[PDB]
């Protein structure tokens, strides 16, 4: 039994470090479309006043 | 020698001046209006134009209409004589009962005091919440702050901070409700003349405070002021009378988001999330008069708004560094149902020094806020897991912290018809004396719902007591009570007769009504 | 009505749809509404609070009621 | 107190007072690290200083980048920053020692002006608020 959840408990740190990256692979493509957001938002704000 | 409107575009008006524009912060006055039309100049636009923000409706200002400037900025009356009343951002009565009787007019823009007249005096303002008291304890004369997001509990905490701090303290209470809603300011209001602090009529003078209301239908020109408005009832009582004042703000939040939307249309290109360029010296330009001098002294609790749950936006994490005690309430603790919703670790206070309010209490709180910390990083593994690896010490820390969760659940004397429960004040002393015996073990054996809304630890066991009591009272009721009675429980239409039938019109009847409206006036 | 929603609030919070499928919960009340007393809504209703002289009695009541699979 | 002077710019002074107020109580400082001998220079919230600046700098219709903040606030807080040095011993051999103290919001280090000044200056002493409560005072991690 404790050889077989070490092998259950490898084969779960591997499906949340797949997981993991698939999170941060999203979460850097929302980050940069926050800042891209936000700043579309100020320069259309700056725009309309000059 | 008067101006006329050049331009109206929502709250904000241009007033330009043929000689002599009045000075930046200085009220106009539009006559010809409606109703009485304040104008505050913000800045000189430059060509003998002033921008304005309106302190009411501009919806009927007209281009060319006269604007008489007042010469000085909004004055408001200060004194004994608004005790017991609500006043609006530009002083007038709105509680219907006469003039506001006015030992002076005082102008509501002045500068912070100084660096020389402020206070270093440290002693602890016992508020009876022992989550408070225990972790995040509040100082008598300092800058306190309640944050939390929408529905969190910020209005509950702060009504109960007026019956424990100013239903029996020496000086007098202003509350400024800036920008929130209107209901829960005539609850308010209610509530002071049925508690005895504001007295109507003859006994008006016997009344311990003063309502400055700015509520949330108002145009933003008006809610940006009523702070400042509040604020200088409560700088007369400090600078003239030299005495106490409790100073009760319900979101310092709207403040800031009053200013933010006519900032645009003063024509400031906007900052970062979406608030005005002058955030942080707009709002610090309010704190810094919110202080205790050597006059006298003003407690300040500030309710502040997060928005989303957000304590990252610039508008709450501004306000922090203000403050000297900043109880945050969460979410999550009020989802549990422990209420008050304060967030145990969040909640920092400036009273939290141990030459300042002894070992005794800084090490139980600090013992208590490491219990909870530790929990959290064990609850991590129990959600997952279950808690049956966790070492019997690790197990006795998670019985012990949740223990100390309930423990910091208290009923509130004001929500007594949320929670059906009579309200609890502990003093300082036995809050102490409690979360010691929850810390080192002195009562382990005792469930974990007796510490659940209770007011100390002797109410703990009060409770316990009474609960092994009543589930083993269960069984009484089982086997009889379904027959066999004293026939109080009497038959069908016995109860169906005594229904007095009430009268259906089966219409409406309201076009009798509307031309009998017309009839009136 | 709100009489028969604090009735079928009652038979689930009083324990009486214990015993039940939790699959036809939806059909089980429909048998409660309809096969407890017509005249046990009126009292709630011009009451507005489940009396002592009621509690007992529609809950002696919400036994002589026949519910699905039980 | 016989070591230090206090240069204050608080919340109540005008925006500009509180943008000078680092370079004003740098050139303090400056004095003794060019004179030979040692300054330990403190701006307390160098994140106030640049929303102080970033008010200047929206009222003074300059163009805004990233959260509305200047083009030059990198170059606000490096020409600062870098006055902070050890001299040679042609100079006396005096020094000054920043401590810039930056304000992180939910421990964002990625935040724009956070980023700025973790580039311009050496180090960094991280405190974090979830080692704050465990107990671990000062926070460091
Ligand atoms: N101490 C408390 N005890 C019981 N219920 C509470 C308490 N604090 C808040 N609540 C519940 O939360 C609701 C919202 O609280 P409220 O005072 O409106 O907070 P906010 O002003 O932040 O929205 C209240 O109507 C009440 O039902
Ligand atoms: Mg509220």
């Amino acid at each position: 039994e404790h050889a077989s959840r070490m092998s259950a408990m490898e084969n779960s740190t591997k499906s949340a470090g797949e997981m993991l990256g698939k999170l941060t692979l999203d979460y850097n493509r929302k980050r940069q479309a926050t800042i891209t957001t936000e700043l579309i938002e100020i320069i259309a704000g700056a725009s309309a006043l000059m | 020698d008067a101006g006329y409107v050049s331009q109206v575009i929502g709250p904000v008006v241009d007033v330009r001046f043929d000689g002599e524009l009045p000075s930046i912060l200085s009220s106009l006055e539009v006559e010809g209006h409606s109703v009485r039309l304040v104008l505050e100049v913000a800045q000189h636009m430059g060509d003998n134009t002033v921008r304005c923000i309106a302190m009411d409706s501009t919806d009927g200002l007209v281009r060319g209409q006269k604007v008489v400037d007042t010469g000085s900025p909004i004055k408001v009356p200060v004194g004994r004589g608004t005790l017991g009343r609500i006043m609006n951002v530009i002083g007038e009565p709105v509680d219907e009962q006469g003039p506001i009787d006015a030992a002076d007019i005082w102008s509501i823009h002045r500068e912070a005091p100084e660096f020389t007249e402020q206070s270093t005096e440290q002693e602890i303002l016992v508020t009876g919440i022992k989550v408070v008291d225990l972790l995040a304890p509040y100082q008598r004369g300092g800058k306190i702050g309640l944050f939390g997001g929408a529905g969190v509990g910020k209005t509950v905490l702060i009504m109960e901070l007026i019956n424990n701090v100013a239903k029996a303290h020496g000086g007098f209470s202003v509350f400024a409700g800036v920008g929130e809603r209107t209901r829960e300011g005539n609850d308010l209001y209610r509530e002071m003349i049925e508690s005895g602090v504001i007295k109507l009529g003859a006994e008006r003078g016997n009344s311990k405070c003063t309502l400055v209301y700015g509520q949330m239908n108002e145009p933003p020109g008006a809610r940006a002021r009523v702070a400042l408005t509040g604020l200088t009832v409560a700088e007369y009582f400090r600078d003239i009378e030299g005495q106490d004042v409790l100073l009760f703000v319900d979101n310092i939040f709207r403040f800031t988001q009053a200013n933010s939307e006519v900032s645009a249309l003063l024509g400031r290109i906007p900052s970062a999330v979406g608030y005005q360029p002058t955030l942080a010296t707009d709002l610090g330009g309010l704190q810094e008069r919110i202080t205790t001098t050597t006059k006298g002294s003003i407690t300040s609790v500030q309710a502040v708004y997060v928005p989303a749950d957000d304590l990252t936006d610039p508008a709450p994490a501004t306000t922090f560094a203000h403050l000297d005690a900043t109880t945050v309430l969460s979410r999550s603790i009020a989802e549990l149902g422990i209420y008050p919703a304060v967030d145990p670790l969040d909640s920092t206070s400036r009273m939290l020094n141990p030459n300042v309010i002894g070992a005794e209490h800084y090490n139980v709180a600090r013992g208590v806020q490491k219990v909870l910390q530790d929990y959290k990083n064990l609850q991590d593994i129990i959600a997952i897991l279950g808690m049956d690896e966790l070492s019997e010490e690790d197990k006795l820390t998670v019985a012990r912290a949740r223990k100390i969760q309930r423990f910091l659940s208290q009923p509130f004397q004001v929500a007594e018809v949320f929670t059906g429960t009579p309200g609890k004040y502990v003093d300082l002393a036995d809050t102490i004396s409690g979360f010691q015996g929850v810390l080192t073990g002195k009562y382990d054996d005792l469930p974990e719902m007796a510490f659940y809304m209770v007011g100390d630890i002797k109410e703990v066991k009060e409770k316990a007591d009474k609960m092994a009591k009543d589930i083993a009272s269960r069984k009484e009721a089982d086997n009889k009570k379904v027959s066999e009675e004293l026939k109080d429980i009497p038959s069908l239409d016995k109860l169906v007769s005594e229904i007095k039938e009430v009268v259906i019109e089966e219409d409406d009847g309201l076009e009798e009504d509307f031309k009998a409206e017309a009839l009136s006036s | 009505p709100i009489e028969r929603q604090t009735v079928a609030v009652y038979a689930a919070t009083k324990g009486f749809l214990d015993k039940v499928r939790v699959q036809d919960i939806v059909a089980a009340e429909e048998a409660v509404i309809s096969q407890v007393n017509p005249a046990v809504f009126k009292i709630l209703k011009a009451n507005g609070k489940i009396t002592p002289a009621l509690d007992a009695h529609l809950k002696a009541e919400l036994r002589k009621v026949k519910l699905p699979g039980a | 107190m016989r070591y230090t002077i206090m240069v204050s710019a608080t919340a109540s002074d005008a925006a500009p007072l509180q943008f000078l107020a680092p370079y004003s109580g740098c050139a303090m400082a400056e004095y003794f690290r060019d004179t030979g001998k040692h300054g330990l220079i403190i701006y307390d919230d160098l994140s106030k200083q640049s929303v102080a600046y970033r008010q200047m700098s929206l009222l003074l219709r300059r163009p805004p980048g990233r959260e509305a903040f200047p083009g030059d606030v990198f170059y606000l807080h490096s020409r600062l920053l870098e006055r902070a040095a050890k001299l040679s011993k042609e100079l006396g051999g005096g020094s000054l020692t920043a401590f810039p103290v930056i304000e992180t919001q939910a421990g964002d280090v990625s935040a724009y002006i956070a980023t700025n000044v973790i580039s311009i200056t050496d180090g960094q002493i991280f405190l974090e608020t979830e080692l704050f409560y465990k107990g671990i005072r000062p926070a460091l991690n």
